[PDB]
C-alpha cells in the first residue's frame, strides 16, 4: 500500500490540473458571454440615444 | 510381550504420519497465500498507473 500510494499521488496531482481546466474554462465561458451581450447593448444604446 | 501394548504403539505411528501430512498442507497454504498477494500487489498498482 506504500507502493499503491506513491503512484496514487501522481494520479491525484494530474486530476488537479484537469479540474483546473473544467472550472476555469466553465467560468471563463459564462462570463465572456455576458460581457459580449452587454457590449452590443452598450454600443446600441449610444445610437438609440442619438 | 502383550499384544494390546503393541496396539497402543500402533496408534502412536498413525498420528506421527498425520503430523507430517498436516505440515505440508499448512506449508503449501502459506505459499499459496504469499503469491496471491504478490499478484494483488501488482494488479492494484497497475490499475492506478493506468
Amino acid at each position: 500500500q506504500s507502493e499503491a500510494e506513491k503512484a496514487r499521488k501522481e494520479l491525484l496531482e494530474l486530476e488537479a490540473l484537469s479540474m483546473a481546466v473544467e472550472s476555469t474554462g466553465t467560468a471563463k465561458a459564462e462570463a465572456e458571454s455576458r460581457a459580449e451581450a452587454a457590449r452590443i447593448e452598450g454600443e446600441g444604446s449610444v445610437l438609440q440615444a442619438k | 510381550v502383550d499384544q494390546r501394548t503393541r496396539d497402543a504403539l500402533q496408534r502412536s505411528v498413525q498420528l506421527a504420519i498425520e503430523i507430517t501430512t498436516n505440515s505440508q498442507e499448512a506449508a503449501a497454504k502459506h505459499e499459496a497465500q504469499r503469491l496471491e498477494q504478490e499478484a494483488r500487489g501488482r494488479l492494484e498498482r497497475q490499475k492506478i498507473l493506468d
